[PDB]
């Protein structure tokens, strides 16, 4: 029951819950938008 | 005393979540940013909805007895009445509507 | 006429709301003076006993009120159980 | 009223809940019916120069039903009378009571 | 102490009212109307008003307050000064909570004060009746006999609330 | 004893709130032709989870607020109401029993329009205030025919008890008799509760929707959670109203199980409907209350006054 | 009869009406971009609103 | 596919399940197995005061049948 | 006249603990079940127990 | 079926009703021994 | 008197002098007319219940109607004078002084 393994299981904790729950600001400025758009649609939904 | 006690409960933990929710992020201890009366203009339109919504529920407020109203012995004076009310209540959306008190075009 | 049904059509095609809905009001203040089944309604209103029924001192001549509940005379509730 | 149009008409607008003795929804009675109506009986057509004087006894009673301001003032004595010997040890309350 | 619930609720509510009359900004003013409306539903509601304590709740807070809210934004505040850092407001509300405390503090005591009025001080409770068993609300039966019994009262108020809708129109035109 | 009885309403309300938002986003999914959350957790099951932790640890916005006791009043209101509005629903026996209990539930959720304002207020911005009024423009609108058309209901119920809603329905479900109200009534909790056609606080002719505008908010999971507890409990109350489900008292869980399907497959609706049509104007939604709802929501009104009259069918007092 | 605490009173206008100059200002100004920056991303709309 | 959907939906039907269920069980546990008594008016509370009072130990939900005559 | 309200009671109930007391412990137990003690919920018991007091009463 | 359901629930309060006023007279009796045993037992004790 | 009364009394006080002494912005006030009103619903409803007047059992709610329908007139007004001149402050609405 050291610091370390308390300290090393909460960093798993939430760095599971940020990794897991990433929410985008996408910022479409030109083309790459579209293909960002085609990241979202059915084939890959990023969604999932 | 059941009905007091629960809504102290409600009431507790919705504190205690917006606390806590306020609190937790502290623990991040993230960096500094350094960063950053009148009319509103109001329109009169939005002015008009909220007072139409007052009087209407005013007169909803003289409705809200008619299930009991129902149970007496005068029943047709007790249904006169109560037509009465909700035809001036209708009198009231008519008036508004055929003034334009309802449009929302300046 | 054929001015009003030419009328009832231009509202029925444009404004189906409210034709609807006066049409529903005009129901409601129309049906109960017509309805043979209003008369039972305060009938029943004056049927339920909110309040004990206080007993009469018997004077010795009413012919027509009972001595005991179950005793034929007083109001009866034949035609609630039937309706 | 200052016209009295009800009584002329016989039309009856407000009268009906004027007083607490009137016809009830459901015969509920009030909790002074009986002090109102031996007070509105008293001082019925005399006026009320005459009523102020000669109804005093039935106003006095409809007025402490209202607002029971002697049944109080009987019940604080008690009371005040009772926690004074409970201090000296000088009474003891009953089985019932307590 | 819950046998003085309604005496408590009561110093409640003046201590809303001591609130929004000290006049700090409109914001917190309608704060104080608020509460003060919900601690004065729950004394109405401990005398067995249940209807009329819940018109409160719906009509009072729930219609009128929400519009002075609404209108506050609009018309009059958008930002508040803090409560309580004015002189006026702070020494107004000082001396209400004051004058309240002394008056709880006197009829708490000697279980009577007297103002204008004579009030005693034995607890609201004492007053009650101590006869209830029939199969209804008295209150729901008084409140149901306005269609019955308030004819005349329903028209008058009818039309009132009608010739509000008119005037207010009128009113904001401007023209 | 009671104290249990509450912590068993309070804390099954949180999770499924939770679990919502994965069922939306689910189906939602799957009429987009995809899948939605299905990596976080055998089919997206730690999802909801994953969002909470995550949520709670981010950092608070900016800018400060307003009013900080304003800011701070607008969540717990907000949360507090949603909790308290489940207090009286008979499922089939309710936690308080309440003999004005649909009136109670009318005056607590006529309360919830304060938080949308105190909100506003407190944003610290001028446009962001001026959503918060349109916001409640639209609320206390369909305010109005919610409590007529409940109004209307009860005429055939005979009392404000929510569990005489369910002898009313003893034979049948008050939808076949009332559907015309429940119609209405059903649009009016899906404009009520500001979902989808009727979503303008999240759509695109705000002041305030611009990506790049900032306002003081917050905590967004606390106002979100809230708005999911009010669509169930909507929809609960829709079932009870409309769908009234048969009770044992012997056997009083078939009614739970059944009644819970009825909420389930409303609340499903729901997100069927966000999932279905374009969002309306905020003129558009006004027109929609005033000029149609209204006025036929009078006359039904008016219709359900005299029904039980003239059949003589006029329900009990008890 | 003149005093010096009425000096400044003048008489009223006289058709009754005094001119509007306090405060008329009702046209909001709203640099206007979109919900989502997904598609449209950069475009900026400066717009003038009544009501 | 679709039936995938299905987990959420039970999870979500058994938090809603819960709190009838709960206040249901824990209704009759302490109102000795039967349902808790509805008094929404006076003459409803005027009996259970009677029977909190005729059952001997202070509890309106011990009911006293013809044992008690004699 | 309230004792003699209160002697016709007991000798009513001793006439059912006399001759009806099962049929009628039946029946008021299933009413003692409902929370609104409801009448429509417990025919079948009442049948029993006006059958037993028109047969033996 | 409003109908019959709500003429059939109409029946069903006056049998309710009745009952109450078939029990109101022992309740009545009942109520008026406790009031005078309270109030005899209060003034025993403002005597003392 | 019920010891209710002294605060329900109180109130209605406080309210009247805080409608009495205005500061600065108009709505400040009405809100003490507001207040004024909610004291007298809870002391007509207390004098009311608690005598068990069951036909008065409806005074209460014309009370607040009235008083509501009042208030919307009071709000509509000081909207105009809020278009005037940009704000509520009572003391913008001083030209009748000449
Ligand atoms: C509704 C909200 C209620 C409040 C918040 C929740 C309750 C409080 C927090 C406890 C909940 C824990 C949730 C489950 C965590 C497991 C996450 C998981 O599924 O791991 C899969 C992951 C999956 O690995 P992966 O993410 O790399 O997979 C990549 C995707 N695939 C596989 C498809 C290619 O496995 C792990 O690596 C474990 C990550 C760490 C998990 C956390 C461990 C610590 C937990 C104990 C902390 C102690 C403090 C608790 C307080
Ligand atoms: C606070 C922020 C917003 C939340 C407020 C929630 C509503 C307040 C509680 C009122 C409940 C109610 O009226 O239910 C009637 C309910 C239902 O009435 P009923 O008639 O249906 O049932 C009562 C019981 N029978 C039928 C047997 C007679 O009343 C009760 O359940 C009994 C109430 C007991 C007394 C309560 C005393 C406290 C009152 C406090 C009021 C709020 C204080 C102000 C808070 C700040 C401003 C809002
Ligand atoms: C116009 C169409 C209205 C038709 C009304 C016909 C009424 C006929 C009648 O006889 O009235 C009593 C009616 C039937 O009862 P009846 O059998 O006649 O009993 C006889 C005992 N003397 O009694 C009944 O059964 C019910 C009576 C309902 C009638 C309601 C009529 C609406 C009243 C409200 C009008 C509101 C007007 C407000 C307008 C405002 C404009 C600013
Ligand atoms: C025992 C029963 C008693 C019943 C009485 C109960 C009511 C009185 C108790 C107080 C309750 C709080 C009510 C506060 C209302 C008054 C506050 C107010 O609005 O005053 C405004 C005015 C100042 O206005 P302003 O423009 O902001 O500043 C200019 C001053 N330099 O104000 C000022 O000029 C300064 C005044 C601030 C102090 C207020 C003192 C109370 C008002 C006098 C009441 C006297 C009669 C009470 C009886
Ligand atoms: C549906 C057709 C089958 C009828 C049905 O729902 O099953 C009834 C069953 C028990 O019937 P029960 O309601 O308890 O008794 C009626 C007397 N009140 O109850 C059950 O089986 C439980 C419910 C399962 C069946 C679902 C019934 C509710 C469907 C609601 C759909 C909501 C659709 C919303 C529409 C707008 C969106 C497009
Ligand atoms: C037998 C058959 C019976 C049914 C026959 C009904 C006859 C038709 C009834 C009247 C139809 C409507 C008349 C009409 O012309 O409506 C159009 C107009 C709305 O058009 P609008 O959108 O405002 O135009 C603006 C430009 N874009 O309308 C208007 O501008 C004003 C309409 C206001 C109506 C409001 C009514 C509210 C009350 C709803 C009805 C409830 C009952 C009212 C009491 C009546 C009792 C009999
Ligand atoms: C114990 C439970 C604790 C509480 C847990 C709460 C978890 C919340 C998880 C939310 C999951 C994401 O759910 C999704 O979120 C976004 C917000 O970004 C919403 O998005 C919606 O609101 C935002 C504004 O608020 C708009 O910009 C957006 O256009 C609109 O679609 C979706 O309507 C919702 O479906």
């Amino acid at each position: 029951s050291r610091g370390e393994y308390v300290v090393a299981k909460l960093d798993d904790l939430i760095n599971w819950a940020r990794r897991s729950s990433l929410w985008p600001m996408t910022f479409g400025l030109a083309c790459c938008a579209v293909e960002m758009m085609h990241m979202a649609a059915p084939r890959y939904d990023m969604d999932r | 005393m059941n009905l007091m006690l629960a809504l102290l409960t409600n009431f507790t933990l919705a504190t205690l979540l917006v606390i806590i929710a306020f609190w937790l992020p502290q623990l991040n201890v993230y960096s500094e940013k350094t960063s950053p009366s009148a009319r509103l203009p109001f329109s009169m339109k939005f002015f008009l909805v909220a007072i139409t919504f007052l009087l209407f529920d005013l007169e909803i407020a003289l409705l809200l007895p008619l299930p009991w109203a129902s149970q007496t012995a005068n029943l047709n004076t007790m249904l006169t009445m109560a037509l009465f009310l909700i035809i001036l209540l209708a009198v009231s959306l008519a008036y508004e509507w055929t003034q334009k008190g309802l449009e929302w075009t300046e | 006429a054929e001015r009003v049904a030419a009328f009832l059509k231009n509202v029925w095609a444009k404004e189906p709301v409210l034709v609807a809905s006066f049409a529903i009001a005009g129901l409601a203040v129309i049906l109960p003076t017509l309805s043979p089944y209003t008369k039972y309604s305060l009938m029943i209103n004056r049927a339920t006993p909110y309040n004990y029924p206080v007993p009469l001192r018997d004077d010795g001549n009413m012919p027509d009120v009972p001595s005991h509940p179950q005793d034929p005379q007083g109001p009866s509730l034949e035609w609630l159980k039937r309706l | 009223p200052f016209f009295d149009v009800q009584k002329r008409l016989g039309v009856d607008l407000d009268r009906w809940m004027t007083i607490q003795s009137a016809e009830q929804p459901h015969k509920i009675p009030s909790r002074c019916h009986a002090f109102e109506k031996e007070w509105i009986e008293c001082a019925h057509g005399i006026g009320s120069i005459r009523a102020e004087k000669e109804c005093k006894i039935e106003f006095e009673d409809f007025r402490e039903c209202l607002l029971r301001q002697k049944t109080m003032k009987r019940l604080h004595a008690i009371r005040r009378q009772r926690e004074k010997l409970i201090k000296e040890g000088k009474y003891t309350p009953p089985p019932h009571h307590s | 102490m819950m046998l003085y619930i309604v005496f408590i609720l009561s110093v409640i509510f003046v201590m809303g009212f001591v609130g929004f009359s000290s006049k700090p900004s409109p914001i917190y003013g309608g704060l104080g109307l608020i509460v003060s409306g919900g601690v004065g539903c729950g004394i109405v509601l401990n005398f067995g008003g249940s209807f009329l304590g819940l018109m409160v709740f719906l009509i009072y807070l729930g219609g009128m307050m929400v519009v002075f809210g609404y209108t506050t934004a609009m018309a009059t505040e958008q930002y508040p000064e803090i409560w309580l850092s004015n002189k006026a407001v702070l020494g107004a509300f000082v001396t209400g909570l004051l004058m309240e405390f002394f008056m709880v503090y006197y009829v708490l005591k000697d279980k009577e004060v007297e103002v204008v009025f004579e009030f005693n001080g034995l607890g609201d409770w004492v007053i009650y009746d101590t006869g209830d068993s029939g199969f209804f609300s008295e209150e729901a039966m008084g409140i149901a006999a306005l269609y019955s019994y308030g004819t005349w009262l329903v028209i008058v108020t009818g039309w009132s609330l009608l010739i509000g809708v008119v005037v207010i129109m009128e009113i904001t035109r401007g023209n | 004893m009671f104290m249990i009885n509450i912590l068993m309403l309070i804390i099954p309300i949180l999770l499924a709130v939770a679990f919502l938002t994965l069922v939306e986003r689910k189906v939602l999914g799957y009429m987009q032709l995809r899948k939605g959350p299905n990596v976080v957790g055998p089919y997206g099951l730690l999802q909801p989870i994953a969002d909470a932790i995550k949520l709670f640890i981010k950092e608070p916005l900016r800018p400060a607020t307003s009013s900080a006791s304003m800011f701070i009043l607008a969540p717990i209101m907000a949360l507090g109401l949603a909790l308290t509005m489940w207090i009286p629903l008979p499922m089939p026996y309710p936690l308080i029993n309440m003999n004005l209990g649909v009136l109670f539930m009318l005056a607590m959720s006529s309360l919830a329009v304060y938080s949308i304002l105190w909100s506003g207020w407190a944003s610290n911005s001028k446009y962001a205030l001026i959503g918060a009024l349109r916001a409640v423009a639209q609320t206390i609108s369909y305010e109005v025919t919610l409590a007529i058309i409940l109004l209307s209901v009860l005429l055939m119920s005979g009392s404000f008890t929510l569990s005489t809603l369910i002898t009313t329905q003893e034979q049948m479900w008050l939808i076949l008799p009332a559907w015309p109200l429940a119609m209405m009534w059903f649009i009016s909790t899906l404009a009520e509760t500001n979902r989808a056609p009727f979503d303008l606080t999240e759509g695109e002719s705000e002041l305030v929707s611009g990506f790049n505008v900032e306002y003081a908010a917050g905590p967004f999971a606390l106002f979100f959670m809230a708005e999911y507890a009010n669509i169930i409990m909507m929809n609960i109350f829709t079932a009870i109203l409309f769908l009234g489900t048969s009770h044992n008292p012997h056997m009083p869980e078939l009614y739970t199980i059944n009644f819970t399907i009825k909420s389930l497959l409303l609340t499903m609706s729901f997100l069927w409907i966000r999932a279905s049509y374009p969002r309306f104007r905020y003129d558009q939604l006004m027109h929609l209350l005033w000029k149609n709802f209204l006025p036929l929501t009078l006359a039904l009104c008016m219709w359900h006054v005299s029904l039980p009259i003239l059949t003589s069918g006029i329900p009990p007092q008890t | 009869y003149p005093t010096k605490e009425t000096a400044h009173w003048k008489p009223p206008p006289w058709n009754d009406v005094d001119p509007p100059k306090d405060t008329l200002v009702s046209n909001l100004t709203l640099n206007f971009g979109p919900q989502h920056p997904a598609a449209h991303g950069v475009l900026r709309l400066v717009m003038e609103l009544s009501g | 596919m679709w039936f995938e959907v299905l987990p959420g939906i039970a999870v979500m039907g058994v938090c809603l399940f819960i709190p009838g269920m709960a206040t249901a069980r824990i209704h009759r546990f302490s109102n000795g197995g039967k349902e808790k008594r509805v008094a929404h008016y006076p003459y409803q509370w005027y009996l259970m005061e009677r029977d909190r009072r005729v059952s001997g130990v202070n509890r309106s939900y011990v009911s006293k049948g013809l044992e008690n005559i004699d | 006249e309230g004792k003699l309200v209160n002697q016709c009671a007991l000798e009513f109930f001793r006439q059912i603990k006399r001759h009806c007391a099962e049929p009628f412990t039946e029946y008021w137990t299933c009413i003692d079940y409902s929370g609104l003690q409801l009448f429509r919920r417990c025919r079948k018991q009442q049948a029993q127990f006006d059958e037993c007091v028109l047969d033996k009463l | 079926s409003m109908m019959k359901w709500n003429r059939e629930r109409r029946r069903l309060q006056i049998e309710d009703f009745e009952a109450r006023i078939a029990l109101m007279p022992l309740l009545q009796a009942e109520k008026d021994r406790r009031v005078l045993q309270m109030l005899r037992e209060n003034l025993e004790e403002e005597a003392t | 008197m019920s010891m209710v009364y002294m605060n329900i009394m109180m109130a209605f006080t406080v309210s009247l002098v805080g409608l009495l002494m205005y500061r600065s912005h108009l709505m400040s006030s009405l809100l003490c007319l507001e207040g004024m009103m909610l004291s007298l619903f809870v002391m007509a409803a207390l004098t009311i219940l608690n005598s068990h007047f069951t036909l008065a059992s409806m005074m209460p709610i014309i009370l607040l109607v009235f008083a509501a329908c009042e208030a919307a007139l009071g709000l509509s007004l000081l909207v105009m004078v809020s278009n005037t001149y940009g704000t509520d402050y009572v003391q913008n609405l001083n030209l009748l002084q000449c």
